[PDB]
C-alpha cells in the first residue's frame, strides 16, 4: 500500500541545477520525515537530506551545502529536493527515506526505487571492513561493522541501523536500532551485538538473502553509512 | 538529547499545538443538553431544530455552532452520566402541556405531567446545574387549549386550577414549573410556549443561549 | 405471558443462587496468611513501599 | 521666585 | 507674591503619606496573595490584568516613606542621586501601568460582554499575555525620559538638597520650561486622558448591552441588574474623580506659567499639588476594592488567604 | 402462589450461603495482621505532570513496559504519553467524546475507548500508514461502556451501563459471552493475572465473580451500602477491592468470598472514583471525590499517605506493571506520575 516514487533525474550540465521531486501515497506523508539518499555508481549510499514533519527541521550533510535545498509539500504529498550546481560528485542513484519519530518507532523504514542523475564529462566512520564473503544456502553467515564512536546513549539504546540492498532493488530495513527487526522482514535475519562493534546473523540463507549489507548510525545528524558487504552465492 | 529524542519532541510540540487549536475550537461551540420526560416532543423539537446511545446534532444559527446531546434512549441510571454534562450552557427540559387530563397512560394514579414535575424538579436543583439555565419549552400547547376547552383545568390541579380560560391555565403552569427552581439567582428558567408550526422555537434558544453566555462571561470576569 | 417470565426469573435466580452456594471454602485465616506471604514474599521488589536509589529511579534522574 | 513643583513630591511633570 | 507658606501643608503631607502607605501596601498585599494562591483553581481572565494593577500599585507606594521624609525634613534629600532617580523611575511606569490596567481590564470585559460571539477570538489573541507586555513595556517607554533629567544637589546651597529635574544635561535653560510644557502635555494626554477616554467608551457600551439582559423585571433580576449597573459607576468615576484633580490642578499650574495666572490663587495652586497627590494616591489603594475584590468568589478567596 | 414458593427457595438459599461465610470466618484479615511491623508514611512527589488534556480526564491505563501510557477525556482525545519524557506520542481523536473508559493492549498494539455511545471502539496502534485507524467498533450493548480490558489482541471484555458485561471477539464482531446476572448499572470489572476469571462491581452493591471460558457468575459479593465505582484485582487473583460512594473501601478475597478488611475514615465522606493495587499489595491506592489520592495499607487499614495536588476529584489512577510508578488523573485535566 504504501509507495514512494521519485521523479526528475538524467544528464546534466556542470554546475548545472534540477529539482527532484518525490510524490508519496498510502501513508500518512505530513507525520512522517522525509530524507534523500545518494548512492555512487558502484560504491555505496550516502545521506543528502532531512526534512522533518512539519517543516522544523533542516539537516544537510557537508558535502552538499546551499545548492542542495530539501523542501517538503504537505499537501499534495511530494518531496523535493533542488541543487543549484551539478559537482562530477553528484552523480548518484537518489533514494527518498520515510523516517519516524516516537518512541517505539522504526525510522527508516520505508525506501523508494529511486532516480538517476549523471553529471556530462569528527563524523562518524562505518567501515565495515569486510568487502565479499560466499555464501552457501543454509549457511549461517555474520556481518561484522565498526564505528569510530560509541553509538549507545544514555537513553539505553543505541542508534546502528542495518539495511540489505538486493541486486537491482531498492534498500530495505533489516533491523533498526541494534537488532529490533522491522516490518514484513524474515525472522532469520537477526542481529545482536553491543560495544562499538557490531555484528550480524544471518541463520538460514536463502536465494532472498544475497545481496549487499549497508550500515548507518543515527546518533549524529552527519548520518554517515558504510561500505557494504557483498554476499556472493557461493 | 538524541536526533531521535529531539524529533520525539518535536513531534510532541506538533501534537501540543494540534490539541491547543482543537481546544480553542471547542471552547467558541455551545453546549445544549436535549432532555426532558416526554419524548413525543421530544423528536418534533429536535427534528425542527435539526432543519443506540448519545444521539448529536449540529445547527448553526446566527454564527454560533451548537451541539445538542439527546440523551432520552440512554434507559439507566442518570446520576451515574449526568456529571459529564457539567459544562453545558443550558439544559433544554421539553414537556408535554396536554398532560392534562391525562394520566401518563402507565402509572394510572399519577399524572404525566406530575412526573415530570418532579423530574424538572430533580433536574433544576441537581448539584451539578447549580449556575446552568434550563430552557424550558412546552410543547402541544394545541392540544393543551383544546383539552381546556373541553374541561376545566382543575381534575388535573384540584389545589386551585384557576379558570377555564387557557391563557390563566398555562400561566398556573408556567408558575407551578418556574417556581421549583429554588436557585432562583445563580440560573433562570426560561419558558416559552411554543406552537407545532412555529419556527422561533430556534431563534428562542439562540437568545437564550447569548443571555447565558454573557451571564458566564460576567461571571468570569469580575462583574458578579 | 409475564407471570410465566416472572416463573422463569424465579427459577434462574435460584439455580444461580443453588450454584454459588455449591461452591467450596476454606478459612478466612488461610486467605489471610496467603496474602500476608505472598506481601512478605514480594515485599523486597516494590519500588513505592521502599524508595530506590535516584540513579534506578527511571523517573527522578 | 516660582518653584517649579519638581523639587518636592515625587512624579516630577 | 509666591512664598508658599503653609505650616499645615508642611506637617500634613507626611502623615497622608505614611497612611496611604499602610493602607495601599497591604491592600496590594492581599490582592497578590489571593491572585498568586488561588489562581489556577478560578481561572478568572481578569487574573492578569488585575496582578498587573496589584503589583503597579504595590510599587506605587513601596517607596513612599522616603518621599514623605523629604517633604517632612523641608526638602534636603538625604538619599542617592540614582535612588531617588530610582524611585521616580518605579512611581512613574507605575502610575502608567496602573492607568493602563484599567484600560486594559476595561477592554477585555468589552470584548467579554458586548459581542461575545463576534469578539471571542480577537479577546483571546489579544486581551492576554500579549497586551499586558505590550502594556508594561510601553509604560517603561513613556517613563524612561524621566530617569534622563533627576539629579541630585541643592540650589539655594543652605543645606538644602533636592532631587529635581535637570532639564539642562538634555537641553538649554531658554527653552527648557518651554519644552517641559509640551512634555508634560504629552504625559497628561497618554496618563490620564486616553484611558480615560476608551474606558469610559467601552463601560458605557457594556452598560447598554448589559441593561438590556439583567433587566428582566423580577425581583432577583432588578437586584443583580442595579448592583452591576452601580458598580460600573463607582469603578470609572472612582478613577475619574482621583486622577483628573492631579492632571487639572497639574495643567491649571503649567498653562498658568506661560498664562501668568495671578495669585489671588496661587497660596492654594502652588500647595494643593501634594493634596491632589495624596488623592492620587489613595486612587491606588482604592482599586484593590472596586478593580478586584468586589466579586463574591474573590472575596470568599480572600478569606482563603490567611 | 408458586412465585412465592420460589421466592421462599431463593431466601433460604441466600440464608445457606450467609451461614457458609459465617462459619468460614474464624478469625479476620485485621486481627492476623495486627502483629506486622507497620508500613510507615510513604510520601510521593510528582514527577511528571503531563499536561495538555483540556477537560476532565474519565480514565486512564497503562501499558505493558510501564513507560508508554493512555488517557481519555471529555475533549474527545486519546493521547499515548511517553511518561519518561513528558512526549505525546500519539493523539487520537474519539467518535464521540464522551468517554468513560480506555484500555491498552498488554501487547501494545491496541487501545480501545467507549462511553456513552454504547460502543467500544478499537484504535490500530502500528500501521503502515503511519496514523492511528479504528480497527472494530464492538457494538450490541444498551447501556453505556463503564469498563472495558483486553485480554489478548482479539479479545476484549466490556462492562456497561445495563446490567450486562460482553467477551468480544476482536476479528469477528460477535459476542461470544453474554454474562447477563447483574440487578443495575455495573461501573468497573477487573482482570486476573492469567485472565480467567474477571470480578466486577455494580450498582446493586454488589461485585460479580464471573468465569470467562464459559460464561458463569462464579460468586456474588455483597457488603457495600451504594454502588460499587472501582474494581481491581490482586496481584495475586484470589482478592480484589471494591470502591464506592459510601466513603469505604473494602478488600474481598476470593477462596472464602467474604470481605475481608473495609478501608474507611470519619474524615473521609466523599465517594471513590478509582481504586488500584501496588506490585505485592500492600498499598491500594484510591482515588476519592475530595480531590486527593488515599495511599491505604491493604494489610492493615490504616492510612499511609495522601497523593494530594489535584484540584477536581480524581477520576482515574493505575500503577505500572513494574511498580516504579503511580498514575493519577483527576478532572483539572492534568496526569500526575508519583513516585
Amino acid at each position: 500500500d504504501v509507495q514512494l516514487v521519485e521523479s526528475g533525474g538524467g544528464l546534466v550540465q556542470p554546475g548545472g541545477s534540477r529539482k527532484l521531486s518525490c510524490s508519496a501515497s498510502g501513508f500518512a506523508f505530513s507525520s512522517f520525515g522525509m530524507h534523500w539518499v545518494r548512492q555512487a555508481p558502484e560504491k555505496g549510499l550516502e545521506w543528502v537530506a532531512y526534512i522533518s514533519s512539519g517543516s522544523g527541521t533542516i539537516y544537510y550533510a557537508d558535502t552538499v551545502k546551499g545548492r542542495f535545498t530539501i523542501s517538503r509539500d504537505d499537501p499534495k504529498n511530494t518531496l523535493f529536493l533542488q541543487m543549484t550546481s551539478l559537482r562530477s560528485e553528484d552523480t548518484a542513484m537518489y533514494y527518498c527515506v520515510r523516517s519516524i519519530y516516537y518512541y517505539g518507532s522504526s525510522p527508516f523504514d520505508f525506501w523508494g526505487q529511486g532516480t538517476t542523475l549523471t553529471v556530462s564529462s569528527s563524523d562518524i566512520v562505518m567501515t565495515q571492513a569486510t568487502s565479499s564473503v560466499p555464501v552457501t544456502p543454509g549457511e549461517s553467515v555474520s556481518i561484522s561493522c565498526r564505528s569510530s564512536k560509541s553509538l549507545l546513549h544514555s537513553n539505553g539504546n543505541t542508534y546502528l541501523y542495518w539495511f540489505l540492498q538486493r541486486p537491482g532493488q531498492s534498500p530495505q530495513l533489516l533491523i533498526y536500532r541494534m537488532s529490533n527487526l522491522a516490518s514484513g522482514v524474515p525472522d532469520r535475519f537477526s542481529g545482536s551485538g553491543s560495544g562499538t562493534a557490531f555484528t550480524l546473523t544471518i541463520s538460514r540463507l536463502e536465494a532472498e538473502d544475497v545481496g549487499v549489507y549497508y550500515c548507518m548510525q543515527h546518533l549524529e545528524y552527519p548520518l554517515t553509512f558504510g561500505a557494504g558487504t557483498k554476499l556472493e552465492l557461493k | 538529547l538524541s536526533a531521535e529524542d529531539k524529533a520525539a519532541v518535536e513531534r510532541s510540540k506538533m501534537i501540543d499545538r494540534n490539541l491547543r487549536e482543537d481546544g480553542e475550537k471547542a471552547a467558541r461551540e455551545v453546549k445544549l443538553l436535549l432532555l426532558g420526560a416526554g419524548e413525543s416532543g421530544k423528536n418534533t423539537i429536535v427534528k425542527q431544530m435539526k432543519i443506540t446511545g448519545i444521539v448529536e446534532t449540529h445547527f448553526t444559527f446566527k454564527d454560533l455552532h451548537f451541539k445538542m446531546f439527546d440523551v432520552g434512549a440512554q434507559r439507566s441510571e442518570r446520576k451515574k452520566w449526568i456529571h459529564c454534562f457539567e459544562g453545558v450552557t443550558a439544559i433544554i427540559f421539553c414537556v408535554a402541556l396536554s398532560d392534562y387530563d391525562l394520566v401518563l397512560a402507565e402509572d394510572e394514579e399519577m399524572n404525566r405531567m406530575h412526573e415530570s414535575m418532579k423530574l424538572f424538579d430533580s433536574i433544576c436543583n441537581n448539584k451539578w446545574f447549580t449556575d446552568t439555565s434550563i430552557i424550558l419549552f412546552l410543547n402541544k400547547k394545541d392540544l393543551f387549549e383544546e383539552k381546556i376547552k373541553k374541561s376545566p383545568l382543575t381534575i388535573c390541579y384540584p389545589e386551585y386550577a384557576g379558570s377555564n380560560t387557557y391563557e390563566e391555565a398555562a400561566a398556573y403552569i408556567q408558575c407551578q414549573f418556574e417556581d421549583l427552581n429554588k436557585r432562583k439567582d445563580t440560573k433562570e428558567i426560561y419558558t416559552h410556549f411554543t406552537c407545532s408550526t412555529d419556527t422561533k422555537n430556534v431563534q428562542f434558544v439562540f437568545d437564550a443561549v447569548t443571555d447565558v453566555i454573557i451571564k458566564n462571561n460576567l461571571k468570569d470576569c469580575g462583574l458578579f | 405471558s409475564n407471570n410465566t417470565a416472572s416463573i422463569a426469573q424465579a427459577r434462574k435466580l435460584v439455580e444461580q443462587l443453588k450454584m454459588e452456594a455449591n461452591i467450596d471454602r476454606i478459612k478466612v485465616s488461610k486467605a489471610a496468611a496467603d496474602l500476608m506471604a505472598y506481601c512478605e514474599a514480594h515485599a523486597k521488589e516494590d519500588p513505592l513501599l521502599t524508595p530506590v536509589p535516584a540513579s534506578e529511579n527511571p523517573f527522578r534522574e | 521666585q516660582r518653584p517649579r513643583l519638581s523639587h518636592k513630591g515625587p512624579m516630577p511633570f | 507674591c509666591e512664598y508658599t507658606d503653609w505650616k499645615s501643608s508642611g506637617a500634613l503631607i507626611p502623615a497622608i503619606y505614611m497612611l496611604v502607605f499602610l493602607l495601599g501596601t497591604t491592600g496590594n498585599g492581599l490582592v497578590l496573595w489571593t491572585v498568586f494562591r488561588s489562581s489556577r483553581e478560578k481561572r478568572r481572565s481578569a487574573d492578569i490584568f488585575i496582578a498587573s494593577l496589584a503589583v503597579a500599585d504595590l510599587t506605587f507606594v513601596v517607596t513612599l516613606p522616603l518621599w514623605a521624609t523629604y517633604t517632612y525634613r523641608d526638602y534636603d534629600w538625604p538619599f542617592g542621586t540614582f535612588f531617588c532617580k530610582l524611585s521616580s523611575y518605579l512611581i512613574f511606569v507605575n502610575m502608567y501601568a496602573s492607568v493602563f490596567c484599567l484600560t486594559g481590564l476595561s477592554f477585555d470585559r468589552y470584548l467579554a460582554i458586548v459581542r461575545p460571539v463576534a469578539n471571542a477570538r480577537l479577546r483571546l489573541r489579544v486581551s492576554g499575555a500579549v497586551a499586558t507586555a505590550v502594556l508594561w513595556v510601553l509604560a517603561a517607554l513613556l517613563a524612561m525620559p524621566v530617569m534622563v533629567l533627576r539629579t541630585t544637589g541643592d540650589l539655594e546651597n543652605t543645606t538644602k538638597v533636592q532631587c529635581y529635574m535637570d532639564y539642562s544635561m538634555v537641553a538649554t535653560v531658554s527653552s527648557e520650561w518651554a519644552w517641559e510644557v509640551g512634555l508634560g502635555v504629552s504625559s497628561t494626554t497618554v496618563g490620564f486622558v486616553v484611558p480615560f477616554t476608551i474606558m469610559l467608551t467601552c463601560y458605557f457600551f457594556i452598560a447598554q448591552t448589559i441593561a438590556g439582559h439583567f433587566r428582566k423585571e423580577r425581583i432577583e433580576g432588578l437586584r443583580k441588574r442595579r448592583r452591576l449597573l452601580s458598580i460600573i459607576v463607582v469603578l470609572v468615576v472612582t478613577f475619574a474623580l482621583c486622577w483628573m484633580p492631579y492632571h487639572l490642578v497639574k495643567t491649571l499650574y503649567m498653562l498658568g506659567s506661560l498664562l501668568h495666572w495671578p495669585c489671588d490663587f496661587d497660596l492654594f495652586l502652588m500647595n494643593i499639588f501634594p493634596y491632589c497627590t495624596c488623592i492620587s494616591y489613595v486612587n491606588s489603594c482604592l482599586n484593590p476594592f472596586l478593580y478586584a475584590f468586589f466579586d463574591p468568589r474573590f472575596r470568599q478567596a480572600c478569606t482563603s488567604m490567611l | 402462589s408458586e412465585l412465592d414458593q420460589l421466592r421462599q427457595e431463593a431466601e433460604q438459599l441466600k440464608n445457606q450461603i450467609r451461614d457458609a461465610r459465617k462459619a468460614c470466618a474464624d478469625a479476620t484479615l485485621s486481627q492476623i495482621t495486627n502483629n506486622i511491623d507497620p508500613v510507615g508514611r510513604i510520601q510521593m512527589r510528582t514527577r511528571r505532570t503531563l499536561r495538555g488534556h483540556l477537560a476532565k480526564i474519565y480514565a486512564m491505563h497503562w501499558g505493558t513496559d510501564s513507560r508508554l501510557l493512555v488517557s481519555a477525556s471529555q475533549d474527545g482525545k486519546l493521547i499515548i504519553w511517553d511518561s519518561y519524557t513528558t512526549n505525546k506520542v500519539h493523539a487520537i481523536p474519539l467518535r464521540s467524546s464522551w468517554v468513560m473508559t480506555c484500555a491498552y493492549a498488554p501487547s501494545g498494539n491496541y487501545v480501545a475507548c467507549g462511553g456513552l455511545d454504547n460502543i467500544c471502539s478499537i484504535y490500530n496502534l502500528k500501521t503502515r500508514e503511519g496514523n492511528v485507524r479504528v480497527s472494530r467498533e464492538l457494538a450490541g450493548h444498551t447501556g453505556y461502556l463503564s469498563c472495558c480490558r483486553f485480554l489478548d489482541d482479539n479479545q476484549i471484555v466490556t462492562s456497561s451501563g445495563d446490567t450486562t458485561c460482553a467477551l468480544w471477539d476482536i476479528e469477528t464482531g460477535q459476542q461470544t459471552t453474554t454474562f447477563t446476572g447483574h440487578t443495575g448499572d455495573v461501573m468497573s470489572l477487573s482482570l486476573a493475572p492469567d485472565t480467567r476469571l474477571f470480578v466486577s462491581g455494580a450498582c446493586d452493591a454488589s461485585a460479580k465473580l464471573w468465569d470467562v471460558r464459559e460464561g458463569m457468575c462464579r460468586q456474588t459479593f455483597t457488603g457495600h451500602e451504594s454502588d460499587i465505582n472501582a474494581i481491581c484485582f490482586f496481584p495475586n487473583g484470589n482478592a480484589f477491592a471494591t470502591g464506592s460512594d459510601d466513603a469505604t473501601c473494602r478488600l474481598f478475597d476470593l477462596r472464602a468470598d467474604q470481605e475481608l478488611m473495609t478501608y474507611s475514615h470519619d474524615n473521609i465522606i466523599c465517594g471513590i472514583t478509582s481504586v488500584s493495587f501496588s506490585k505485592s499489595g500492600r498499598l491500594l491506592l484510591a482515588g476519592y471525590d475530595d480531590f486527593n489520592c488515599n495511599v491505604w495499607d491493604a494489610l492493615k487499614a490504616d492510612r499511609a499517605g495522601v497523593l494530594a495536588g489535584h484540584d477536581n476529584r480524581v477520576s482515574c489512577l493505575g500503577v505500572t506493571d513494574d511498580g516504579m510508578a503511580v498514575a493519577t488523573g483527576s478532572w483539572d485535566s492534568f496526569l500526575k506520575i508519583w513516585n
